[PDB]
RNA sequence: AGUCGCCGUGCCUACCAUGGUGACCACGGGUGACGGGGAAUCAGGGUUCGAUUCCGGAGAGGGAGCCUGAGAAACGGCUACCACAUCCAAGGAAGGCAGCAGGCGCGCAAAUUACCCACUCCCGACCCGGGGAGGUAGUGACGAAAAAUAACAAUACAGGACUCUUUCGAGGCCCUGUAAUUGGAAUGAGUCCACUUUAAAUCCUUUAACGAGGAUCCAUUGGAGGGCAAGUCUGGUGCCAGCAGCCGCGGUAAUUCCAGCUCCAAUAGCGUAUAUUAAAGUUGCUGCAGUUAAAAAGCUCGUAGUUGGAUCUUGGGAGCGGG
């Protein structure tokens, strides 16, 4: 039934990146520690706009 | 047929609403203070309270003058003022409704170390308490859960075979000394 | 726990601690090999120089 | 109204009980009918053999192809449409394979655009489709 | 009235009588039916499961009949028929793993032909002998409890709370983070002596010699339109490939596809399918509805059932204790 020759089109057509090396993140419990002192005070900007933590502009 | 066991009960319970934005905030916020590595571990205290404050609510259904009330009443009382979480001068089991979580959290072992100085940036408390450096009136403990009652709050101190609380030093220490000596001099 | 003699020892002792120290001796057969042997002679009916070589 | 004396349980008891066959899941269950008639015998997954590859068409709206195949079983002999869930992998199917089945999250309803299927594939030649595809392994050629 | 039976009884035999059960559900049929103590969920009331370590019952391939014995219709006792099945010199003989390990098949689906009678208990002619009952190691992310994967002090300032400042900016109480591992400290994971434990061994714990620079001793599983916490970023595709529990996305500027950065949640665990509880006051005793949304028999009588008016010794006292 149909035409199946075209499977897998796009995951074929598309082009072959590769990724990078940043680091490792920390783990477990120092991590908790690093969303706390981020988000409830780092540096306390009063006025936000309600603004997101990945918000690109 | 066997000679086992198979006792065994879970000691938290998930909430209904995973995501609901005003108690991942307190969560979060009692994890960085307490210094704590999972939600998990907040979760527990919650069980525990709710049971403590389960019980009591059921003897205030029951009438006065019930020699159940009497008995377990001022047994419950006994434990939290032995705790050190309840205090002296109130004993009603009523107060025991107004009943926090900071205050479970407040008693454990890695607080007190910190609050009696010793231990210096409180996450330091729980890496000295893991790396084996203390102990407890004649013995040594490894738990940071570890519930100090207080009969035994005044008996703190580094364990003896730490380097440094009178002892032996350690494995960087020990061949440092040795450059100053026969290595590098 | 202390006894009184060396002889009330082994009247009132287990084994397995009497040969900790070199006092009691110890036979072994495996007890797989030696039920093995003992479900043999009941093919073979009184013969007793023959039971006692255990064919 | 309602009965509603000291002495009528028996009454009650009894209303409750033919009258409780007039919904829909109690009396799905509790019969036999859609049970010696699921293909499945009250069961989760299910192994079985492919003997052909078939694409279906979807609802008014959308329009696509879907890359199903029919599907006979081993213990029951009967035979099925099942569904290939993620781009690129139907040439991961040869003829002949001894796949594993699923259902697909509605119990028995069929499931979005798809006309009539409500069984996906999940595991080709004991080596777990999806891995295959995020290249963790191959397939045991 | 008797026979048989360890004893009572239509349990059986002869002679008489014609009775017994039923809408308060007999009878018949189905059960993915061994029963119970109990397990999960649970405001209060309930719904569902219970083969599974304790008690009781039944069975030892399907059926029947027996010997011994205090006790068995035994099955690791016998004898026959049926179904299966091993030797064989072709005349004949031997068999019952739903006992411990192991194997074949079956299927979505389930461990080692291991060591010991040292513990617990049993049996015997018995302080001495036996026990795949039982204990002990092995496989084991069914599941349950504790708890690692970095800590610190100088170097700077994005900056902040404060002393000072008409601004920057000086003390830095105090904080955070990114780069320099700048800097030395502390630990166990992991090798390997020793002891202890053990019937004999292992694991735990105790303790010598080694043992970290953060390119390594490297934390994953799922997602980012809404429900629902988190990117109107970049390249490719063009109602095709594909996503999507539901609504819906894709027809050349895709917040949803294929990929890369970035972020979000749980964390040594996380997703997926199917039953089953709460949500369900959408099976309602507690507690729904019935003009038009689904819904009150065309009307009346009527047996069982359920439900039924008022009424018969009240005070006043007596021994007392309080405001
Ligand atoms: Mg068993
Ligand atoms: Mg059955
Ligand atoms: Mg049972
Ligand atoms: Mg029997
Ligand atoms: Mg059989
Ligand atoms: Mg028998
Ligand atoms: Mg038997
Ligand atoms: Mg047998
Ligand atoms: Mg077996
Ligand atoms: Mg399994
Ligand atoms: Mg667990
Ligand atoms: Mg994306
Ligand atoms: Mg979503
Ligand atoms: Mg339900
Ligand atoms: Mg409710
Ligand atoms: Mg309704
Ligand atoms: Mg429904
Ligand atoms: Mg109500
Ligand atoms: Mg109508
Ligand atoms: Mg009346």
């Amino acid at each position: 039934h149909g035409s199946l020759a075209r499977v897998g089109k796009v995951r074929g057509q598309t082009l072959k990146v590769a990724k990078q090396e940043k680091k490792k993140k920390r783990t477990g419990r120092a991590k908790r520690r690093m969303q706390y002192n981020r988000r409830f005070v780092n540096v306390v900007p009063t006025f936000g706009k309600k603004k997101g933590p990945n918000a690109n502009s | 047929p066997v000679a086992r066991s198979w006792v065994c009960r879970k000691t938290y319970v998930t909430p209904r609403r995973p995501f609901e934005k005003s108690r991942l905030d307190q969560e979060l916020k009692l994890i960085g203070e307490y210094g704590l590595r999972n939600k998990r571990e907040v979760w527990r205290v919650k069980f525990t309270l709710a049971k403590i404050r389960k019980a009591a609510r059921e003897l205030l259904t029951l009438d006065e003058k019930d020699p159940r009330r009497l008995f377990e009443g001022n047994a419950l009382l006994r434990r939290l003022v032995r705790i050190g979480v309840l205090d002296e001068g109130k004993m009603k089991l009523d107060y025991i409704l107004g009943l926090k979580i900071e205050d479970f959290l407040e008693r454990r072992l890695q607080t007190q170390v910190f609050k009696l100085g010793l231990a210096k940036s409180i996450h330091h408390a729980r890496v000295l308490i893991r790396q084996r450096h203390i102990r407890v009136r004649k013995q040594v403990v490894n738990i940071p859960s570890f519930i100090v009652r207080l009969d035994s709050q005044k008996h703190i101190d580094f364990s003896l075979r730490s380097p440094y609380g009178g002892g032996r030093p350690g494995r960087v220490k020990r061949k440092n000394a040795k450059k100053g000596q026969g290595g590098a001099g | 726990m202390i006894y009184d003699s060396l002889d009330y020892a082994k009247k009132n002792e287990p084994k397995h601690r009497l040969a900790r120290h070199g006092l009691y001796e110890k036979k072994k057969t495996s007890r797989k090999q030696r039920k093995e042997r003992k479900n043999r002679m009941k093919k073979v009916r009184g013969t007793a120089k023959a039971n006692v070589g255990a064919g | 109204g309602k009965c509603r004396g000291l002495r009528t349980a028996r009454k009650l008891r009894s209303h409750r009980r033919d009258q409780k066959w007039h919904d829909k899941q109690y009396k799905k269950a509790h019969l036999g009918t859609a049970l010696k008639a699921n293909p499945f015998g009250g069961a989760s997954h299910a192994k079985g053999i492919v003997l052909e590859k078939v694409g279906v068409e979807a609802k008014q709206p959308n329009s696509a192809i879907r890359k199903c195949v029919r599907v006979q079983l081993i213990k029951n002999g009967k035979k099925i449409t099942a569904f290939v869930p993620n781009d690129g992998c139907l040439n991961f199917i040869e003829e002949n394979d001894e796949v594993l089945v699923a259902g697909f999250g509605r119990k028995g309803h069929a499931v979005g655009d798809i006309p009539g299927v409500r069984f996906k594939v999940v595991k080709v030649a004991n080596v777990s489709l999806l891995a295959l595809y995020k290249g963790k392994k191959e397939r045991p050629r």
